[PDB]
């Protein structure tokens, strides 16, 4: 009911990001949307004078035939002044269960900061480039800008003070337009409370993380090995050397004097099962020297093993993997790459938000042209990390499968 | 009198930090003088400027060529940034037929839309006095002045908000507004067309605005943008191609400008080997030869551009249909329309700069760029006809490092067809010799060898002047290749050669990379296999290359 003041950094201008082309469906979809919302005082029409842009598009999310509005605030987040915090929940990746709930309408009940407000323009824009497009601003606070979780969190604390004071084991962690509900009750209770929880926040997505763990480097169980099983075995060895330090293949290496034919069996003499055995005890134990900073950006690889399977790598520091995953999950996507590759985006990000309170940094296994031609058409999240792309194919890939 | 509805000013503002523009008069001749008195005194008693008093510090110079011409480049530094009046030009493929288009000039509404009055007194301006014995006239603009940076976008949205409930309210008409002159297309029958155009008339005349009652110039064809705009149709105002005895760089430049300005209607078109001699040139007036291949290109291009190509304009009601052709030397080109025979429009494609390529990323980059291009001219994306065999593209994408995808398209067959040219084995062969290859060179004498070690007991060394690591470890594989059977197993420890064949190039740079490529075409089953280097894998030999 009161506006908070917010300003940008200093030395820096508004954003100014030109606005993708959109299909006529999402663009009209838009109008139905913004003409709404315009009734609804929430965005007001703007003039020649706000030189500023964001872009917009549409998507549909999950279980919803209805079109829902996406804003791309990641620039203006970048350039808004840092918000202050509260320390990151470290216990909500340790319970059993998490649900997730879309809590950015109550967002639209706070008024923006009217100075600020022209740095929230967006364009609808038009077929074949016949006008300028529609032009709007936000008049609340708008859904996916990193200021509106901070101004809104007094009055969250406030809705949410009577149910955590009624149940201290449930831990809720906000993170945008996402309210995370962590619990270690059975799904049934877990649902109605849940529903308990929606009715309460009225009045003013199943997640598991017990069942994710990190994943350690495997070698083969063989009672007979040809000279290629050895060669991608020491090939295998030798990039777990530079994970772990008292790796060691000389004597695997031993057996591969001379040359042989690949399919060829050779048998492990015993100072090779003992290399072998030594290096499964070195593979059994945590990464030395492991740590979270804060200060530092999350990195996140993912490589595409095929057969709808994708693994992935979170990590700060190189042979400091934080987090390792396999996603092979398989929903309307079968003949898709794309959509898997956006869908594993997604999920990756969301434990990361889970587990550090922030997105990390995507290196994809796409050429820039198809992904940014495609991604949209199937992104569901109210957030946008960022990602870069790899054109030289790692091979390291087969290690990781 | 009528009373005029005012029109909502646009509040302006400087460059943060700025001042306004102070810029010292130019001295006038007499009769220069004696004209713009007089203009200013007409367009004072019109109102478009207004007298102003001393303390006004600003300034900005005004010329006469009479006709009056206010120089604000210094104003228009200092002046804040707009939203654009435009975000790029439409295409005539994106427009829809209309039974009738109407065109009404709204040149004398620019003068008519005021501007912000805290932001008259930087548009301020002298006429210097006869012999300089008097203080010069001082004037201010009430109204956007022409050459201000803020002109057109505030008097395109002061239009678009008036004409908006007009439009709103006539859907069966086409309102468009492009510099002064708006655009009036409909299906209704003619009376009631220029029926509704009175009723524009009107609705304008509301805000005080004047269309003239004149028969306008504008009339079919329409000639706009280096494009005719027809009642049924539109293409490109004609292409000629000049007959030179010898080409210089602004020759060949211009050449290349027709062509690609051609391509989007007439297809076939290509540019590479004309577009091949202006490589690192940037010398205007050099004059280059022709090879005979741009020959060859241009008697090609002369043959499509001997006669007119017309494009249809969209039918919202049909499907939208791209085909793609590939031309060769990474060229290809590519079709749109929704009826056989009658193109909306045309285009080409050429492929990016790189080291390694194929025609499968080729094709699927030309399709992206035309799904692009499609998005923008008429909001959706075409159904498309591709070269490919459904078979090829399941094999490349389910076996791609990458992912990829190409929207819903249908295999066409018209030579030539892209193809995968080689497959490797997953799993070592069983039967096929094994080659143990390496190769290594060193940094100074730049002298190397390559060779290979197999199970069978052959072996090969060869020694190389001129050439790197790289080189002999690539040398090596091809040397592997050249003296195998049609199914073989190759071991390497080059992480550069593996991160080369395992991007599947179909052609190169690289003369050594094409030879491999040849040889792997040549084979029925290769299997690369990767080991690391000085781990004492036997077979792989750093020794006997290093000699
Ligand atoms: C605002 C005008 C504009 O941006 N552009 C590119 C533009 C369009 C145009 O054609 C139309 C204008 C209004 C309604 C409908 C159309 O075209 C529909 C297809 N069509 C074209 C021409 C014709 O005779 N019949 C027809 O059905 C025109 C004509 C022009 C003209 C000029 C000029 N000079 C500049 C921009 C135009």
């Amino acid at each position: 009911i009161e506006t908070v003041p917010v300003k940008l950094k200093p030395g820096m201008d508004g954003p100014k990001v030109k606005q993708w082309p959109l299909t006529e469906e999402k663009i009209k979809a838009l109008v139905e949307i913004c003409t709404e919302m315009e009734k609804e005082g929430k965005i007001s029409k703007i003039g020649p004078e706000n030189p500023y842009n964001t872009p917009v598009f549409a998507i549909k999310k999950k279980d919803s035939t209805k079109w829902r509005k996406l804003v791309d605030f990641r620039e203006l987040n970048k350039r808004t002044q840092d918000f202050w915090g509260i320390p990151h929940p470290a216990g909500l990746k340790k319970k059993k269960s998490v649900t997730v709930l879309d809590v950015g309408d109550a967002y639209f009940s706070v008024p923006l900061d009217e100075d600020f407000r022209k740095y929230t323009a967006f364009t609808i824009p038009s077929i074949n480039n016949e006008t300028p497009g529609i032009r709007y601003q936000y008049n609340v606070l708008p859904q996916g800008w990193k200021g509106s979780p901070a101004i809104f969190q007094s009055s969250m604390t406030k809705i949410l003070e009577p149910f955590k004071k009624q149940n201290p084991d449930i831990v809720i962690y906000q993170y945008m337009d996402d309210l995370y509900v962590g619990s270690d009750l059975e799904i049934g209770q877990h649902r109605t409370k849940i529903e308990e929880l929606r009715q309460h926040l009225l009045r003013w997505y199943e997640l598991h993380p017990d069942k994710w763990t990190v994943q350690p480097i495997v070698l083969p169980e063989k009672d007979s090995w040809t000279v290629n099983d050895i060669q991608k075995l020491v090939g295998k060895l030798n990039w777990a050397s530079q994970i772990y330090p008292g790796i060691k293949v000389r004597q695997l290496s031993k057996l591969l004097r001379g040359t042989k034919a690949l399919t060829e069996v050779i048998p492990l003499t015993e100072e090779a099962e003992l290399e072998l055995a030594e290096n499964r005890e070195i593979l059994k134990e945590p990464v030395h020297g492991v740590y979270y900073d804060p200060s530092k950006d999350l990195i996140a690889e993912i490589q595409k093993q095929g057969q709808g399977q994708w693994t992935y790598q979170i990590y700060q520091e190189p042979f400091k993997n934080l987090k390792t995953g396999k996603y092979a999950r398989m929903r309307g996507a079968h003949t898709n790459d794309v959509k898997q590759l956006t869908e594993a985006v997604q999920k990756i990000t969301t434990e990361s938000i889970v587990i550090w309170g922030k997105t990390p940094k995507f290196k994809l296994p796409i050429q820039k042209e198809t992904w940014e031609t495609w991604w949209t058409e199937y992104w569901q999240a109210t957030w946008i990390p960022e990602w870069e792309f790899v054109n030289t194919p790692p091979l390291v890939k087969l290690w990781y499968q | 009198m009528v009373p005029i509805s005012p029109i909502e000013t646009v509040p302006v503002k400087l460059k943060p930090g700025m001042d306004g523009p102070k810029v010292k008069q130019w001295p006038l001749t007499e009769e220069k003088i004696k004209a713009l008195v007089e203009i200013c005194t007409e367009m004072e008693k019109e109102g478009k400027i207004s007298k102003i008093g001393p303390e006004n510090p600003y300034n900005t110079p005004v010329f006469a060529i009479w006709r009056k011409l206010v120089d604000f480049r210094e104003l228009n530094k200092r002046t804040q940034d707009f939203w654009e009046v435009q975000l790029g030009i439409p295409h005539p493929a994106g427009l829809k037929k209309n039974k009738s288009v109407t065109v009404l000039d709204v040149g004398d509404a620019y003068f008519s839309v005021p501007l912000d009055e805290d932001f008259r007194k930087y548009t301020a301006f002298t006429i210097p006095s006869i012999n300089n014995e008097t203080p010069g006239i001082r004037y201010q603009y009430n109204v956007l002045p022409q050459g201000w940076k803020g002109s057109p976008a505030i008097f395109q949205s002061s239009m678009t908000k008036i004409l908006e409930p007009f439009a709103a309210q006539n859907p069966d008409i086409v309102i468009c507004q492009y510099m002064d002159d708006l655009y009036v297309g409909s299906d209704l029958e003619i009376g009631q067309h220029r029926t509704k155009i009175e009723e524009l008339r009107q609705h304008l005349l509301r805000w005080g605005l004047t269309t003239p009652d004149k028969k306008h110039q504008k009339e079919p064809p329409f000639l706009w943008m280096g494009y005719e705009l027809h009642p049924d149709k539109w293409t490109v105002q004609p292409i000629v191609l000049p007959e030179k005895d010898s080409w210089t760089v602004n020759d060949i430049q211009k050449l290349v400008g027709k062509l690609n300005w051609a391509s989007q209607i007439y297809p076939g078109i290509k540019v590479r080997q004309l577009s091949k001699l202006l490589r690192g040139t940037k010398a205007l007036t050099e004059v280059i030869p022709l090879t005979e291949e741009a020959e060859l290109e241009l008697a090609e291009n002369r043959e499509i551009l001997k006669e007119p190509v017309h494009g249809v304009y969209y039918d919202p009601s049909k499907d939208l249909i791209a085909e793609i052709q590939k031309q060769g030397q990474g060229q290809w080109t590519y079709q749109i329309y929704q009826e056989p025979f009658k193109n909306l429009k045309t285009g080409k494609y050429a492929r990016m700069r790189g080291a390694h390529t194929n025609d499968v990323k080729q094709l699927t980059e030309a399709v992206q760029k035309i799904t692009t291009e499609s998005i923008v001219i008429w909001g959706k994306t075409p159904k498309f006809k591709l070269p490919i065999q459904k078979e090829t593209w399941e094999t490349w994408w389910t076996e791609y490092w990458q992912a990829t995808w190409i929207p819903e398209w249908e295999f066409v067959n018209t030579p030539p067809l892209v193809k995968l040219w080689y497959q490797l084995e997953k799993e070592p062969i069983v039967g096929a010799e094994t080659f143990y290859v390496d190769g290594a060179a060193n940094r100074e004498t730049k002298l190397g060898k390559a060779g290979y070690v197999t199970n069978k007991g052959r072996q090969k060394v060869v020694p190389l002047t001129n050439t790197t690591n790289q080189k002999t470890e690539l040398q090596a594989i091809y040397l592997a290749l050249q003296d195998s059977g049609l199914e073989v197993n190759i071991v390497t420890d080059s992480q550069y050669a593996l991160g080369i064949i395992q991007a599947q190039p179909d052609k190169s740079e690289s003369e050594l990379v094409n030879q491999i490529i040849e040889q792997l075409i040549k084979k029925e089953k290769v299997y690369l296999a990767w080991v690391p280097a000085h781990k004492g894998i036997g077979g792989n030999e750093q020794v006997d290359k290093l000699v």
